[PDB]
């Protein structure tokens, strides 16, 4: 075994009844000295390194040409002036195995952490030396973390897309379905995950040009999408991941769920296609009263009313559909469907549960469209318009398709530096640059919506790490108070930066005037309620930082009304997975699954304690499965009220908790305003 | 007082030969002399014959005549093991180690071997003599079955164990140890059923049943001696195997509740080394 | 008395009957004539006699069909079939 | 052509009652009406009683009269599953859902029930009529066995599958689904053994065996209709159960190599949710 | 049991040792009287019938508007003037079960045979009453049978397309693969079979933009196309049948062939994709000489030479590929690959063996393109150009994708009427009309090739039936002489009609000047060799008919040189397995599989004696399995020399013959000039 791995295994070797947590720093030192410093290509100067990387098609030349070499050298000096040291071996291992640039033969390492960060900052700044140095300070302090696509591929020629997600609306036509397959493959080859809304597709047994019982339902389209994502497997290095979302009132909802059953035959089962279920409040009401529900055939509704099933408010039009003889449906049991959802999530973790009315109750851009579906990570909730892809040599009607411009704030490092405002504004600027520089030619709706909506996703991570390292239990009300204040601050400064960008560019996002930002309805709870901490301990955490008040929110509302808002969406909390290791952070705002992660790499067993774990804060780092899921729902809903998009909310379930417990958690999440539920992780 | 624990033990011991990969024995097999390979093939073929009849005839017929659904379930399970697991495992071994012609020849050899035919004739004859509601004919067949399980297999088991103990043919040896582990519990169980019937008899009848058991054992023993010499003289082990079969004859007698008949002897130490879905209610929708 | 064999070169059963007809000619060839007709080269005759299948053996007496046997037959069965009409 | 393939499929389907935890069924059982609980109990007892006949007589009697070591082994394995696995599984379901006194009463009722007895004794009668070395009597018993495995069980299986498809009694429904999956393969296998006998018969004898099979099917079917109304009218399901019986009767006939007797019908969707190289030697490229 | 089926069941009930073939006429009479007349809705006059069918969306009103009602009435009268009587029960049953128009509930019969024929004739004529009556006489005499799509869908509103088959060239890109999937689904929606050329797709383990060993090969595309055809399976009326063709020198040839293995896992196994293998003469040369062969990576060849591997001459470029270090390749055994092909055909009937050099040695349009692949029935051998489908908002380079409009001559009825010339010319006109009226908006290349190439397929059928009903053995040299003469006359009159159409319309097919028709190379063997019958028995069959002599062929060659040719391709012999029953004809030019076919439709068996089978011609109707396959190859090669496209040549093999016998038949077919081999049927 290697020396660093052997030293890492001494974490679990307990002496005097305590874990040898100090051995981890020795593991980082051994790892670097024995592997990294030996297998990193070193050049006589930064000029030679840059020439080698651009000439050998490792870096793009366009973004480096915006700076003189003096500016690039100063930026790299700023990155290395911090003298950043990885505090855990797993952080360095993750970076130098996944995100560090390597030679074409993968034998050596071309990029350090201070090199990847410098290149990403130079990409973000776009010719500005001071902005590049600010980004370098932001990332080397680990206050803000660009998403895995953005961090990996910024300024590199051998890349994919910096966009993490692609949310596609699939219209009810063979041409539209074929274009959905094409766009799904063209966006999977770019690396980003693709989510598709299949609620517009007509159900099984529907008519294709007045011949009845002709359709095979959305399950055939899921088969096509699953094989399309399998084909676009990105070399197999990361398997093609795709999501499919269906409204729970869609007739195919039972067959939609039947594909995730283990007992399901290979003739119906889909493997690479994750599934999500969109649940309007009407379904929850029907389940609550234990009255028979109806799943409708979408094409009958489209023929009768001229509008798609998912474009109509089901809370208002459910009765109209039911008493309509020209609308086809079959009676179902909403409580039986809820139990089926609970057991499917217990067995496989699927489907993602999207509470449509919870999303659209506080959705700012309902005028553009209501949020009909979420992304593969079940955290992006944006307005989308379907695209009517017509026959060849006929002009297509291009709609709006959602894309992830993701970035995560490290709550621990953000609040240690007392720079919530600066970090949020710089992250918003970086995400704006990522959205602007994204130009996807094979996805027309994605490109059009990226140009028009200018939506970005600014998430946060290391919530549990910050709370445990500050002596706050995740389920404690003080933790919820801190999350309320912190995410209200994040929302305030994200809105402020969006309005500042709109003022400086003279343009807002498309159809901004109809949004609640323009009407001032979005800021109602912010100008009516004070989100300052209610606990003295929590208020001390924000000391040295100006917490926005009701009057400050009124000034921000006036500023937005006068100048507009550049981004339709700004905040969405992604799961923050493999990049959380590099930032030495807990994943997302979720609680930690295990105090010490047991990971297998090759023939070695590697251990990763969560950052800041020690004897004093051992019980503050409570495992997620040990937590009360209701209090985690409370925490997320406290965070959710300050996030305009959704949060990737994973349910951590014990083996002893039945499907009724999972359904209770789901219904409490719906009752508390949770927008989406990502996963049901059973231990 | 015992069937349930035998049921649990039998089902927890369930196995299939395919669980054991046999290609690892290929080299230690290749390295044996022609005499050694010949004896080994023939030994396993003799075992295959015994298990064939124990599975096809012995265990099912005893199951038919023994009362009680649980006792029948144990006996049915044991029958399945005999022909669906044990007898088949030998073919897995043969198909790995030997070419088809050698396999064909050894099965032809079982048909014409006089000692193997005699022992099958005697054991199967007693199985087929069982009369419905006649406990004495049943006892006689159970004695025959115990002698097959706990005595007759052992002239065969010796050789795989002898190799296993030297670190040779260890995958085949692993299969054989699993078979032996099964037969040991089969012999005990059938022994307990036989004792039940014996204990119902008058002292005079018991005396006759002991005579039957001892006469049968001696007759089988004398035949097994000739079989053992026929197989093992070419590998120099006949005297050693004879000591082993006498040792196991005593175990068979003990399984029947009888005193040991042969004096104790030192067995080859090599051979010794060879051994939920909870539904929702109306109160989960309000918090 | 004539034994007519309707046969073909690809017909397996027709190859099996060939040696049986040679033995029958050696034993009975003074009282029985054996005639072979290839149905692949002589479709009109096989059609005229309504031959369905091969081998088909017709016993003819003075130009008229008196018995018909379909499929393979051993020598003794062909001798019994012909001896009825001698 | 088929025994080794069925051997493989049988042994790889091996399972034990202990694998499924049953206690969580009480969370849906308590919410069923009296008629639903009554029907379930009666159906369960019906299946239990019929399956016991198959374990004690049906499979062992066929194994006894069929020639072939490999067939006897497969048949032994199937008999084992009836007695050691299925019977224990049915008992476990009962003990979980009803107290001891209720179980005893249900079995007393079903034991006296006219429609259950009629079919149970018809099948057992054919097993008892098998004569040594008479393949006609063996075939008739195999037909009876296929009718039990592939047809008669299904008026009973309907109800657990109906609940299973609705999310009710999921643990016992999983057990029933495993049992049913075993009976399906048992029916197919015994069907192939019957076709082997059938194909050895003259054309007149074949027509006579077909008449036997259809006549037997008719008798059993008319009794199934009465059995069905007797159990399922109180829960309003008889119409749909009748469709399921006919659909499974057709499968049983196909197992015996016969044409379907009944027209094709759709089944209740809830129950459905529950359910010679020769190498080129040159001179072949030249003509 | 129905009375007609019971009377048809009396065929095999032999009385006096003879089949009761006279019971089939009784069976058809009972069928009509008891089912067809009773279940046929009758109108007081033809005006009411036409009005009801047009108003109820059964007929197109456009094609009936070019005729005054008196013209349509007289066309129908001359259709019923024949008083056509079906000769067999199976003919009427097949027609009234597959092609006769029925009401929306499929309960009553709206179309007789004489009404289907009248409607198809009125569609063909396009405003000409005399031409419509000529078509009516052609079809009611059953001299010419339009293909199943054409016969079933001509003049109907609830119709797909009139084209029976489509051939798509798939280029080596994700855009092209996605568009190929889209076009395959679109054309399967239209009802036609789709064949795809996967030889341009780069091999498995190839590089995607400097990312090496990333491709899944052609097998991933086969999985995508298989699921596309399953999805677009015409709603379940008939399972979506697609074809994939790959060159035998493609690297994925073994993976391509392994898709049809029974032992193949479901992750590599296709189920609705028929597979075909294109064998150049170079592969046969390598197998004959037993030299080790190399299958090549297509993308390496494209990078080195700038042309796709299937676009270059294999016989010339093989040594250059092998000697090229930049062309990646793997060593295979051509004889072992041939044995694998033979065993695959024995076990499953796949692949379709296509001898590329046998096609291109007599291909008239090699200047346009070589024939790189065949159709789903391995009989459409036409030049095709690959379409370079670019990104969205980028103009695509549309190529030529083969569209085949099929039509069959009934050799028995054509010869009995002594009307080879008139039947061939009328069939050519009808196929030209079908090609002209066919437009496909969702397949740009299919539409472009239909407009430019104007290729039609005029097949033939009832060859074996005509020969047996005339006392000619199919394997006899007289049968080959008749096939030679008849198909030489068919080719002569097809060329004459094409030249006459080109003269009348003043236009030839695109790139005609470079074809052998313009240069006269096509007519060399016709102006040099006389194809009159060599047997007096065969020559007596053509009595009363002018057999084209050498002088007539010289005159036709001069006429073609002066006026051109309207159709690039004219003759192609499809299997025609379905319409053969209606026309009382043997399928294709293939020998009959069974003298009396046994068919089960429902719970009753329906025996179909061969057309004209009786006691006097029992041995002339020799079953194809009992025949020497070398003689059948000789027959097809005699026919193929007069057919510009391919022939659906099915190999009928016995279980006694080995894979070496299959390979011998394959090599004899290659040596005798056979272009394609369809199936290997084993008895
Ligand atoms: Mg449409
Ligand atoms: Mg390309
Ligand atoms: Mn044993
Ligand atoms: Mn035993
Ligand atoms: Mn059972
Ligand atoms: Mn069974």
């Amino acid at each position: 075994v290697p020396k660093w791995i052997q030293l890492n295994n001494e974490i679990m070797i307990q002496k005097d009844g305590k874990f040898q947590f100090d051995k981890d720093k020795e593991a980082v030192h051994s790892y670097f000295v024995d592997y990294i410093n030996q297998n990193t290509v070193f050049f006589h100067n930064l000029k030679e390194k840059l020439d080698y990387l651009v000439e050998n098609q490792y870096y793009e030349e366009e973004f480096l040409s915006l700076y003189s070499f003096e500016d690039i050298k100063e930026v790299f000096k700023t990155a290395y002036a911090k003298k950043f040291r990885f505090p855990s071996f797993m952080s360095a291992f993750k970076f130098y195995n996944d995100y560090a640039l390597k030679t074409n033969d993968k034998k050596k390492i071309l990029e350090r952490y201070e090199d990847r960060i410098s290149i990403v900052a130079l990409f973000f700044a776009n010719g500005d030396t001071e902005k590049a140095k600010e980004y370098v300070n932001l990332m080397i302090n680990q206050e803000y973390q660009p998403s895995t696509p953005t961090f990996l591929n910024a300024g590199r020629k051998r890349r994919g897309e910096l966009v993490s997600c692609f949310l596609l609306e699939v219209n009810d036509s063979l041409n539209d379905i074929s274009r959905a397959i094409d766009i799904s493959m063209q966006l999977s080859k770019l690396g980003g995950g693709v989510s598709l809304n299949l609620s517009k597709l007509r159900a099984k047994g529907e008519a294709i040009k007045d011949v009845e019982n002709a359709t095979k339902g959305v399950v055939g389209v899921m088969k096509l999408l699953d094989n399309a994502f399998r084909y676009a497997d990105q070399m197999g290095q990361r398997q093609g991941s795709g999501a499919a979302y269906l409204n729970i009132f869609h007739r195919d909802i039972n067959d939609f769920l039947d594909t995730k059953k283990i007992s399901a035959d290979e003739d119906v089962r889909v493997k690479t296609l994750s599934i999500g279920v969109v649940i309007p409040d009407k379904f929850v009401e029907l389940a609550r009263e234990d009255k028979a529900a109806y799943v409708f055939y979408p094409h009958t509704i489209y023929k009768e009313y001229g509008q798609h099933m998912d474009e109509m408010d089901m809370n208002e039009m459910y009765d109209k559909f039911v008493d309509n003889p020209r609308v086809k449906k079959e009676k179902i049991n909403p409580r039986k469907l809820l139990e089926k959802l609970a057991m499917l999530r217990s067995e496989s973790g699927y489907p993602y549960i999207m509470f449509q009315d919870n999303v659209n109750k506080v959705h700012a851009n309902n005028h553009i469209s209501k949020v009909k579906f979420s992304n593969l990570c079940s955290e992006v909730l944006q307005a989308s318009q379907v695209s009517s892809y017509t026959d060849y040599d006929e002009e297509d009607e291009i709609g709006l398709d959602i894309s992830c411009n993701l970035g995560s704030l490290n709550i621990l490092n953000v609040m240690e530096h007392k720079s919530i405002e600066k970090t949020v504004k710089l992250a918003t600027d970086s995400l704006t640059h990522v959205s602007e520089t994204t130009d996807i030619r094979n996805a027309p709706a994605v490109r059009r919506a990226n140009k028009a909506m200018k939506s970005i996703g600014l998430g946060a991570m290391n919530l549990h790490g910050y709370l445990a390292q500050n002596g706050i239990a995740y389920e404690s009300p003080e933790a919820r108070d801190f999350a309320n204040t912190f995410f209200m601050m994040v929302n305030f400064y994200s809105i402020q930066r969006s309005a500042e960008i709109a003022k400086e560019k003279g343009e807002t996002f498309d159809q901004y005037e109809g949004s609640t930002y323009a009407t001032g309805e979005y800021f109602d709870k912010y100008v009516s309620t004070d989100f300052s901490p209610k606990y003295e301990k929590i208020a001390n955490l924000f000391e040295g930082m100006h917490i926005p008040t009701t009057e400050d929110w009124k000034k921000l509302k006036a500023f937005v009304a006068e100048h507009g808002m550049y981004h339709s969406y700004r905040l969405c909390i992604a799961p923050t997975g493999s990049i959380s290791y590099v930032q030495s952070s807990t994943a997302s705002v979720m609680p930690i699954m295990e105090r010490i992660e047991e990971r297998t790499y090759g023939n070695s067993k590697t251990y990763y304690p969560m950052p800041g774990l020690a004897s004093n804060n051992w019980f503050f780092y409570k495992e997620a499965y040990d937590m009360d899921m209701f209090k985690v729902v409370d925490m997320i809903a406290t965070i959710q009220q300050h996030i305009d998009q959704g949060i990737s909310f994973t349910l951590f379930l014990k083996d002893t908790m039945t499907t009724r417990d999972l359904n209770r958690i789901d219904l409490y999440a719906h009752h508390r305003g949770i927008k989406t539920i990502y996963y049901a992780r059973t231990k | 007082d015992f069937t349930q624990m035998f049921y649990n033990q039998n089902v927890k011991q369930f196995w299939l030969p395919e669980e054991i990969a046999l290609n690892g024995d290929l080299l230690t097999w290749k390295y044996l002399g022609k005499n050694e390979q010949d004896t080994y093939m023939k030994v396993l073929a003799g075992l295959t014959l015994l298990d064939t009849e124990q599975g096809n005839t012995g265990m099912p017929i005893v199951a038919e005549h023994v009362d009680g659904h649980q006792r029948k379930a144990v006996l049915n399970f044991m029958a399945m093991m005999e022909n669906a697991v044990h007898a088949k495992s030998y073919s897995n071994i043969f198909m790995t180690l030997a070419p088809t012609e050698t396999i064909n020849e050894v099965f032809e050899w079982v048909k014409q071997n006089k000692y193997l035919q005699k022992k099958a004739q005697m054991i199967v004859g007693l199985y087929k003599a069982i009369q419905k509601d006649d406990e004495i004919s049943l006892f006689k067949a159970m004695v025959a079955s115990v002698y097959l399980e706990s005595f007759l297999f052992y002239s065969g088991f010796y050789y795989p164990l002898y190799f296993y103990g030297q670190g040779k043919l260890m995958q085949s040896g692993e299969i054989i140890n699993l078979i032996l582990r099964d037969e040991a519990i089969h012999g005990v169980y059938v022994g307990l059923l036989a004792q039940e019937i014996y204990n119902k008899q008058t002292e005079e009848k018991k005396a006759e049943l002991r005579e039957f058991a001892i006469d049968l054992l001696n007759q089988l023993y004398e035949n097994e001696l000739e079989y053992t010499e026929d197989l093992y003289d070419q590998v120099g082990l006949s005297h050693d195997v004879k000591k082993f079969i006498r040792y196991n004859a005593n175990k068979a007698l003990m399984n029947l509740g009888f005193d040991p008949y042969f004096e104790e002897e030192d067995i080859n130490p090599i051979v010794l080394n060879g051994l939920t879905v909870e539904p929702l209610k109306d109160d989960d929708f309000y918090f | 008395v004539v034994l007519a064999d309707f046969w073909a070169p690809w017909c397996g059963p027709c190859k099996m009957i060939a040696p049986v007809l040679e033995e029958l000619d050696q034993e009975m060839g003074d009282k029985l004539k054996i005639v072979k007709i290839d149905v692949d080269e002589n479709q009109e005759t096989a059609g005229k006699y309504g031959v369905m299948s091969i081998p088909t053996l017709l016993v003819l007496k003075d130009g008229e069909v008196v018995e018909t046997s379909v499929g393979f037959k051993p020598k003794e069965a062909l001798q019994e079939l012909v001896n009825k009409h001698l």
